RNA sequence: AGAGCACUGAUAGGGCUAGGGGGCCCACCAGCCUACCAAACCCUGUCAAACUCCGAAGGGUCCCAGGUGGAGCCUGGGAG
RNA sequence: UCGCCUCCUAAAAGGUAACGGAGGCGCCCAAAGGUCCCCUCAGGCGGGACGGAAAUCCGCCGGAGAGCGCAAGGGUAGAAGGGGGCCUGACUGCGAGGCCUGCAAGCCGAGCAGGGGCGAAAGCCGGGCCUAGUGAACCGGUGGUCCCGUGUGGAAGGGC
RNA sequence: UCCCCCGUGCCCAUAGCGGCGUGGAACCACCCGUUCCCAUUCCGAACACGGAAGUGAAACGCGCCAGCGCCGAUGGUACUGGGCGGGCGACCGCCUGGGAGAGUAGGUCGGUGCGGGGG
């Protein structure tokens, strides 16, 4: 290794969730869900 | 008439016998030097070399020729044989 | 590990759709992805020593790989450049390592942009070069705040397989790469 | 200019390629003997050949002085004169073509090359055009 | 700066010289004598 | 790019050219100044099987028994633009064993 | 030597064009024309001991052949 | 100004003078030394958070216009240029043959033995890309040495 | 003996640049994976190993063009040995040998030897 690999889980997308994961903070809540469609998607205005 | 004096343009350095020394088709013994010079314009060729300041010196007895690489550059040889 | 989202998403959707708008004859005429790369504009805290570090433990947290500093060359004095040493971190990712940070550049690390309205739809070299800007770094969501100091921006290169300069701009369009028309 | 400091002389061998032939122009002076034409006869020849003719022509000066003057002060011998107390000359051998202008006929212009053609210690025949061009 | 070397368990010597001021204030290295065979040199 | 040709070419002939592919592997022995090949043992122009590395180590063994009945014993290798590491190895390791 | 502008620098005219000069948009801070000064680049025509993409007549050296000339070589005495 | 280095004057072998035209040296490098391996510039165009004509990056063009410590010239990416590793051959004893040249010098150098470094091996290593960075001889200090050492034995001094 | 492909060597741009078509049976490259040898001042980018899902797009070799680039005569000229003449002057002229430079027509998108594989 020499860094930390990959320990994939859950990126916890605000709205619902993403699974994903890998880069390196397994259980990582994020505010805005970002895609998930909080907003600019599917245009929402 | 009482004028100036002096510049600072009259140094120079003393010679330093720039040539090439044996010639194409002279006979050559051994250890000869072939070419004096300033960095790689004749390049050492068959049973030629060099060491430090680019001096052309036949390795073994024969007899020196030029051939022309045009690229990659200009080459003495020596034709040991006879 | 290898089979991932937008992994899927590539092959499984996207380069189909660019074949039907456009018309490719061979296989390997697609625009697929080669490489992106990381740099570090900053100069700043090649000063001190405290901070300057820094700058690279955590962009193993978007990468999984350690990134590498670079120097220069020409004398510039203009600020404490003398001769040449200076500061340049740099990283590049492949694979996987390319595809993670994708699949979390579009979908993570985007709605907290200020003024965001999406992407340039202007800054294109024609060749598949698009370029951006990223001012701020707490939009990565690694990149909290519980553990940083300060402003550490950089700006991100990408590289097609593309021709034309409309080309990889649809590339683009169907990975999430909004603009402004 | 810029170019650097003083420059020995060159004895004009071979009255030649110091040539040319009447190019973007009607009507040219030529050099019948070599000299150093200087600085100074130049604009000489130049104005004077403006004067006669106000609002009007246009004057094609091909030579240039790009050579120095070098000349000591009543002093002895040492060093080089750094000298240019009349500036700059250029290198002038027959057959080239000095000035060539054109924009009148030639009795309102067969007389600004006579004129100035008397502002040169060589002499001048002026040149018509002979469309010999190569 | 000048400087000369001797071997170790029997002084002889031999020449080079060392700089002082870059960071250089020791030296030994190895070389090879007339008398015995190859061992480590000194300074002095 | 390629260098050790020269790098050879100083000292005597007889250059060991070895050229790698992705599947295949040609080792031949030519020589200069008459500039002329000679023994030109190969694998995927011989019959060998493909396993790469374990197969350089039979065409290196090859030239052995081909060359020392014409007259031949002086190494004079010729990496390309490869690294003396693998299958060069290999094909190289077995040549003087052969 | 000569000649040439492909390197080093120098130069007249024209051209298109980075910058600035006049004049509006009179100011988001950019923009267009321009008998204006100006480099990048091109054509026209050039300058040079310390420029040469080229290049002589001649010059030096080894081999062969003519060449016997107060030629040439070696050793030593003597000088000027 | 006096010694040494680079270009022209030097009239195409060498060399050439002038209180001619222009510039440098009296340093330096334990890595700037050797071996094995990886890599190849300046500049330009166009995108790129800083900065901004010029900061690290990226795509293209880019044959040498960059670099090679310092003046200049020759050379050179088909490396002498930029990184890493292992090393001390900036060894000892010799040294054919030669450039230059009045003497003294200065300079290059294959080949062998003792021993070693690098590399799998071919091979290279007797300092540095080179051309400047230096001082006959006399006198004296320091360390070794089968040496000489005054009637003899030590010693004193000398010698290599 | 010939043609294609591969390794390579010479003559050194009548090989180069740019564009255009072809080539995938074998050839070689792209390409799959980094478990082991090896490795990146991050990274299988490159070096490297294991290999058959895909392809000739890239890169590469082969044929056409002549825009750039290069090669380039004959002719004549500058110049110059050597002998000679004219002007005080800057310079010029004659004869016998040598003979350029650039510019013109023209040529050019290479030629060739060895081995190996496939025709
Ligand atoms: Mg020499
Ligand atoms: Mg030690
Ligand atoms: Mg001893
Ligand atoms: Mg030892
Ligand atoms: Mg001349
Ligand atoms: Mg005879
Ligand atoms: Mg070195
Ligand atoms: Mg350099
Ligand atoms: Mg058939």
């Amino acid at each position: 290794g020499i860094h930390p690999k990959l320990v994939p889980a859950r990126i916890i997308c605000g709205c619902g969730n993403v699974i994903e994961t890998y880069s390196t903070k397994p259980e990582i809540y994020v505010e805005v869900c970002s895609k998930c469609h909080p907003f600019y998607t599917g245009q929402q205005r | 008439k009482k004028g100036l004096g002096s510049t600072r343009n009259g140094r120079d350095s003393q010679a330093k016998r720039l040539g090439v020394k044996r010639y194409e088709g002279q006979v050559v013994r051994a250890g000869n030097i072939l070419v004096r010079q300033r960095g790689t314009r004749f390049k050492p060729g068959k049973n030629v070399g060099m060491g430090r300041d680019f001096t052309l010196f036949a390795l073994v007895d024969g007899v020196v020729e030029f051939q022309d690489r045009g690229r990659l550059g200009r080459y003495v040889h020596v034709r040991p044989l006879a | 590990p290898l089979d991932l989202a937008l992994k899927r998403k590539y092959y499984e959707e996207v380069r189909p759709e660019l074949i039907r708008r456009f018309g490719y004859q061979n296989v390997w005429e697609v625009p697929r992805l080669e490489k992106v790369v990381i740099n570090q504009g900053l100069g700043e805290a090649k000063e001190d020593a405290r901070i300057l570090e820094k700058a690279a433990q955590e962009l193993a947290l978007i990468t999984g790989q350690k990134p590498a500093v670079t120097r220069a060359k020409k004398s510039i004095s203009n600020f404490k450049l003398r001769k040449g040493m200076p500061i340049g971190l740099r990283v590049t990712l492949r694979r996987d390592r390319m595809w993670i940070f994708l699949e979390k550049l579009l979908n993570v690390a985007l709605p907290r942009i200020r003024d965001f309205r999406g992407l340039n739809p202007n800054s294109f070299d024609g060749r598949g070069n698009y370029n951006l800007g990223l001012r701020e770094q707490l939009i990565f969501p690694e990149i909290t705040y519980d553990m940083v100091d300060a402003l550490r921006g950089m700006d991100i290169a990408v590289v097609t397989t593309a021709e034309t300069d409309e080309e990889a701009r649809a590339l683009l369009e169907l990975l999430g790469f909004p603009f402004r028309k | 200019r810029m170019k650097y400091r003083k420059q020995q002389r060159g004895r004009l061998k071979g009255a030649t390629k110091g040539g040319d032939y009447v190019a973007f122009g009607d009507f040219g002076l030529v050099a019948l003997e070599p000299a150093w034409i200087t600085a100074q006869q130049i604009e000489a020849a130049r104005v004077a050949m403006v004067r006669h003719f106000r609002r009007g022509g246009k004057i094609f000066i091909r030579i240039f002085p790009d050579k120095p003057y070098t000349k000591k002060p009543l002093e002895v011998r040492m060093g080089k004169g750094k000298g240019n107390v009349e500036g700059y000359v250029a290198v002038v051998k027959p057959g080239r073509v000095m000035f060539e202008v054109a924009g009148v006929t030639e009795e309102q212009a067969m007389e600004a090359l006579r004129i100035a053609g008397h502002k040169l210690p060589i002499k001048t025949k002026i040149v018509r055009r002979d469309a010999y061009d190569e | 700066l000048l400087l000369e070397c001797t071997e170790c368990k029997r002084r002889n010597y031999a020449t080079e010289k060392n700089k002082r001021n870059t960071p250089n204030k020791l030296e030994l290295r190895k070389y090879c004598p007339w008398c015995r065979k190859h061992t480590v040199h000194r300074e002095v | 790019k390629f260098r050790v040709r020269n790098r050879i070419k100083r000292t005597g002939r007889l250059r060991l050219s070895v050229f790698r592919s992705l599947k295949h592997i040609y080792a031949q022995i030519i020589d200069d100044e008459k500039g002329v090949t000679l023994v030109s043992a190969s694998s995927l122009a011989l019959k060998l099987k493909g396993n790469k590395t374990e197969v350089a180590r039979q065409v290196g063994r090859a030239l052995a028994e081909k060359a020392l009945a014409l007259g031949i014993k002086q190494v004079a290798f010729d990496r390309g633009p490869y690294k003396y590491h693998g299958r060069v190895k290999a094909l190289a390791e077995g040549a003087r064993e052969g």
